């Protein structure tokens, strides 16, 4: 899939997604389950 | 009943995992599960309306055949050959006293298993095990 | 039409009568009658005010029972506005219910395992439960109350414990008036279940009335990449 | 299911279905407010229009014979159609 | 029930016993709070053994208020009750809320609701007992108990009993 | 619980996250400060952290 | 006899908040309207549901 | 007889292929239940004459109790030569498991041995039978002479061929696995045509297996 570019907006996420653009509000929620599907590997690459 | 359990109920569609736990005693379909709650604190009745027989936890074993009146002509056969073991060699070759000993192996096995003379079968099974 | 459709449909309603309250039986009816709904019709339908459907979609939504489809078309006075669609998805509703029903029973099963526990102790001047482990420590030298660490008072029996029969008497007041449901999922594990949508529903569709302002014709969109 | 379809009738929400066992058939449509009705004769068809599934615009027509009587259909389904 | 452990215990040796002879000091002040002391990371612990030779490291004087800090490492016998463990024992007090039932150092309570319900309380009798139909559990007596649960603190264990278990109570 | 338009349900929970973030830091670059009914800055929790009299 | 098809569960009726009175009546296509305890039902409100992906 | 029934109905409940030897069989019958081998070498005499004794005037719900005596003689007295087969997929097309038991003869020789012991002079004949020796090898019987007779002709009355290839030299093959390969089955019946104009009276064809007709012919009426 396509991953949209990430801004901040006060304290709130939007991404953009791109134009074969899509833009809308990350909801927390979403961010956190996303967050769950990371795999252990994945953020002790990433220093957590 | 046929799938599912009569006290916790419980269906193999919705939880496939527990067993089919029978009384030796009393001859009731029940789940592991209720073995594990209601008998693991301390022995009991039988848990539904109509028998109340005093079983224990540890004498719960699985159902070999589906049936339960053969299953305890099964049992009470167990509970009766182990103590009877006598053979041709040990009737030294005659064949008819041991049909008639078969015969009446035979014959106590189904009055154990009506329940009709119980009490003078079960004497005599005490008296032959204690010799 | 299908016969796994009426069984599902009767699924639905078996559910939506045991669980559920009179309008949420008028929702759930209106959808599985009328296939494809909007709200515009479902409030010609039920006359139904928005602050009243406001719980209803709610509860519908957080029990997950109707999609809604989020489609904005364009009428020919150019006053476009977000309407909403009301559809029901059939594997996901009934995997819903299905997990619904294995976590109550599961909870009810739970309950009546904790419930076989013995009665304990509780202070009436603190109001603090006290389990039968901590009840030693209590006594006194007089060994024979349990007094209180802040409230220094001989504790009393709490009721449970007596409940078990109960808890037992509502499993089985629950499980008999559960037998159509497990029936229901029984016939549909024994067939299959087509997974549809909105463009799939919307084969099915029953018109609420003549004029309705949400048409429902679908509209693509180019480079969405949702 | 076949012959049974939601249709559109100058602007009215209706229902199609197809008379075929009375000789000839006929196309009844039936308001889905009891408005009115309405049903095609099979013996004044000469040619049958539809649109493309590429077309978003839904439309059907129908031509007829003795100035040809002209119908309109739109449909929700595609498989409908 | 009874174990047998090696233990390393943390000892707090004042500058006031700083004579020339510490080790039997320290061998002393571990045999008060050692013997008969209760802690729930290894039960009551009874005896010490091998008081011949006892490890007894360099100890470390605490920066603070001077004191000798020694980690003596021990063997010892200690009694560690669990859960689902039958014992035998008598009975050192009833009540209405139930007994308690004295196995080695400790009073095991059986609860009320964990008696088969043949037995009663009968508060007129002197001693105040439990009476069944077959048998009668008074102070002093014969009993076997099995233990369902035990609760330790950092210095105090105690037990829950039971005899509903066929083959308990009294022998 | 009650049913309510999403605006309404992003609204509150704007509101919430706000209120967590100026609990938990007041000076947020870009957004407007809670102050008290007096009308100063609410010290949030970094402000008794960060600065001369905070706790480090 | 509205009152009589509500409570022997064979039409759909929706009555006010503020008082128990019929304007408008469907038909109860479905079982019938009474079937499930109310306390069942209450620890059915209690409970909660995974989300897409779980199930 | 009723135990006899459970605990076969018990060994049918399995997930594979079960073979073991009558022997295996009844010491897993005597462990599991406490029955003989000579009570059920009884079993269909004793049933017989307990069917005669009670007179009944219906015996339509009885004839799977000769099947249950039939197999508890036929296992009981038998163990060498004889093999159980128990398997949980009766056809491996169904839907839903139905298991099989299948208790086979291995030795073919057995029920031609008392034929052999009782009579003397015995001629066995085929009109296609081969090899000669083939059959005194699968049956412990030794011929007194074995001949074969080469039939003359005036002119070649018969006349064999072995087709390998279709018309386009495409080698056929009746292998169950490529029954459905349109190269050969059009070959197939490409031939036939061809041999049904020119066969002036009659044919008889024959194929391997039932279902191979059943495919063959719905492809070729396709
Ligand atoms: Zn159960
Ligand atoms: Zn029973
Ligand atoms: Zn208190």
């Amino acid at each position: 899939n396509t991953q949209p570019t990430i801004r901040k907006d006060g304290l709130k996420l939007v991404g953009s997604w791109k134009k074969d653009p899509e833009l809308r509000v990350l909801s927390t929620e979403e961010i956190l389950n996303i967050f769950k599907h990371i795999s252990v590997k994945d953020f002790t690459s990433l220093g957590f | 009943n046929k799938d599912m359990c009569p006290i916790c109920k419980t269906d193999r569609y919705l939880s496939p995992d527990v067993k089919f736990l029978v009384n030796p005693e009393c001859y009731h379909r029940i789940c592991e599960s209720c073995v594990d709650r209601i008998f693991s604190l301390g022995p009991a009745q039988c848990p539904y309306k109509g028998c109340d027989k005093i079983l224990r936890k540890n004498k719960f074993k699985t159902q070999i055949f589906d049936d339960v009146e053969v299953e305890k002509e099964v049992d009470i056969r167990k509970r009766v050959f182990n103590v009877f073991n006598k053979t041709i060699d040990d009737f030294n070759g005659d064949l008819v006293e041991y049909n008639k000993y078969l015969e009446e192996v035979e014959d106590i096995i189904y009055k154990l298993d009506h329940g009709i003379d119980v009490a003078k079968t079960e004497e005599k099974l005490r008296t032959y095990e204690e010799l | 039409d299908r016969p796994i459709d009426d069984i599902v449909k009767n699924l639905l309603k078996f559910v939506v009568r045991g669980f559920y309250g009179g309008s949420f039986v008028l929702v759930l009816d209106a959808i599985l009658f009328h296939s494809v709904l909007a709200e515009d019709d479902l409030k010609q339908l039920l006359s139904i005010n928005k602050t009243e459907l406001g719980p209803l979609i709610a509860r519908l939504r957080s029990d997950r029972l109707i999609s809604i489809h989020k489609q904005r078309e364009y009428p020919p006075n150019s006053k476009s506005v977000e309407r909403v669609y009301y559809y029901v998805k059939y594997p996901h509703a009934i995997d819903a219910i299905k997990w619904k029903v294995h976590q109550v029973v599961q909870r009810l099963k739970d309950d009546l395992d904790k419930n076989s526990e013995p009665n304990g102790y509780m202070c009436p001047i603190c109001l603090t439960k006290y389990t039968q482990l901590e009840a030693v420590q209590l006594l006194n030298f007089d060994r024979t109350e349990f007094l209180c660490s802040l409230c220094d008072e001989p504790l009393v029996e709490d009721d449970s414990g007596k409940k078990n029969k109960e808890k037992q008497d509502k499993l089985n007041r629950l499980m008999d008036q559960i037998q159509p449901i497990i029936d229901s999922l029984k016939k549909i594990d024994d067939s299959r279940i087509e997974e549809n949508t909105f463009e799939i529903a919307l084969a099915r569709l029953i018109p609420p009335q003549n004029q309705s302002h949400a048409a429902y014709t679908y509209n693509p969109k180019k480079g969405s990449t949702m | 299911m076949s012959h049974s379809g939601a249709a559109i009738f100058e602007k009215v929400s209706g229902i199609i279905a197809i008379n075929e066992d009375v000789s000839p058939a006929e196309l009844t449509w039936r308001s889905t407010d009891g408005d009115k009705v309405h049903t095609v004769v099979l013996s004044t068809i000469d040619k049958l229009q539809a649109t493309p599934a590429s077309s978003e615009k839904m439309m059907l027509r129908l031509i007829g014979k003795v100035k040809p009587q002209r119908h309109m259909f739109s449909f929700n389904n595609r498989t409908v159609m | 029930m009874f174990f047998i452990k090696d233990l390393s215990l943390n000892i707090t040796l004042h500058p006031s016993f700083f004579g020339p002879r510490m080790k039997q000091y320290l061998k002393t002040k571990l045999l008060e709070e050692v013997e008969g002391s209760c802690t729930g990371k290894f039960g009551y612990i009874l005896c010490v053994l091998d008081y011949d030779n006892i490890d007894i490291q360099r100890g470390r004087i605490l920066p603070t208020d001077g004191s000798a800090e020694f980690n003596v490492k021990y063997r010892a016998v200690v009694f560690k009750p669990f859960k689902g463990e039958v014992v035998d024992g008598t009975v050192v007090s009833c009540s209405q809320h139930g007994f308690e039932v004295q196995v080695g150092p400790m009073k095991v309570f059986v609860t009320k609701h964990l008696m088969p319900q043949d037995l009663t309380f009968n508060a007129g009798s002197n001693p105040p007992s439990y009476q069944s139909s077959e048998d009668v559990i008074t102070i002093k007596s014969r009993i076997r108990v099995k233990i369902e649960g035990c609760i330790s603190q950092v210095s105090s264990i105690h037990a829950i009993g039971s005899i509903k278990e066929d083959y308990l109570g009294a022998i | 619980h009650n049913g309510a338009p999403h605006h309404a349900i992003e609204e509150a929970e704007s509101l919430l996250q706000f209120h967590v973030a100026t609990y938990m830091d007041n000076d947020i670059a870009g957004q407007p400060q809670a102050l008290q009914k007096s009308g100063r800055p609410v010290k949030s929790i970094r402000a008794r952290l960060k600065g001369k009299e905070g706790r480090i | 006899t509205i009152n009589q098809l509500e409570e022997d569960s064979k039409i759909l009726v929706l009555r006010t908040k503020k008082d128990k009175t019929p304007r408008y009546v469907w038909y109860n296509s479905g079982g019938n309207l009474k079937c499930i305890d109310e306390e069942f039902v209450k620890m059915w409100e209690n409970v909660q549901l995974p989300q897409f992906a779980e199930l | 007889l009723k135990r006899l029934i459970e605990y076969l109905k018990t060994r049918m409940k399995v997930l594979h292929v079960i073979s073991e030897t009558p022997k295996s069989f009844l010491q897993h019958l005597k462990q599991l239940t406490f029955i003989e081998r000579k009570p059920l070498r009884f079993c269909s005499e004793r049933l017989s004459l307990l069917v005669r004794t009670l007179e009944v005037t219906e015996v339509e719900d009885f004839t799977a109790l000769k099947d249950i005596a039939t197999f508890a003689t036929l296992i009981s007295t038998y163990e060498e030569g004889f093999l159980l087969i128990i398997e949980p997929y009766e056809i491996e097309n169904a839907a839903v498991p139905n298991p099989i038991m299948r208790f086979t003869c291995l030795d073919a020789s057995i029920a031609i041995k008392p034929v052999f012991e009782r009579f003397s002079s015995v001629i066995i004949t085929s009109g296609t039978i081969s090899p000669l020796d083939m059959y005194p090898r699968m049956l412990n019987f030794k011929t007194v002479l074995q001949k074969s007779y080469a039939m003359t002709l005036a002119k070649k009355s018969f006349l064999p061929m072995i087709i390998t290839k279709g018309s386009d030299q495409v080698a056929i093959s009746s292998r169950f696995e490529i029954r459905n390969d349109p190269s050969i089955v059009r070959n197939y019946g490409s031939m036939l045509v061809e041999f049904a104009k020119i066969t002036p009276d009659g044919m008889v064809v024959f194929f391997p297996s039932y279902l191979y007709m059943e495919s063959i012919v719905s492809m070729w009426q396709t």
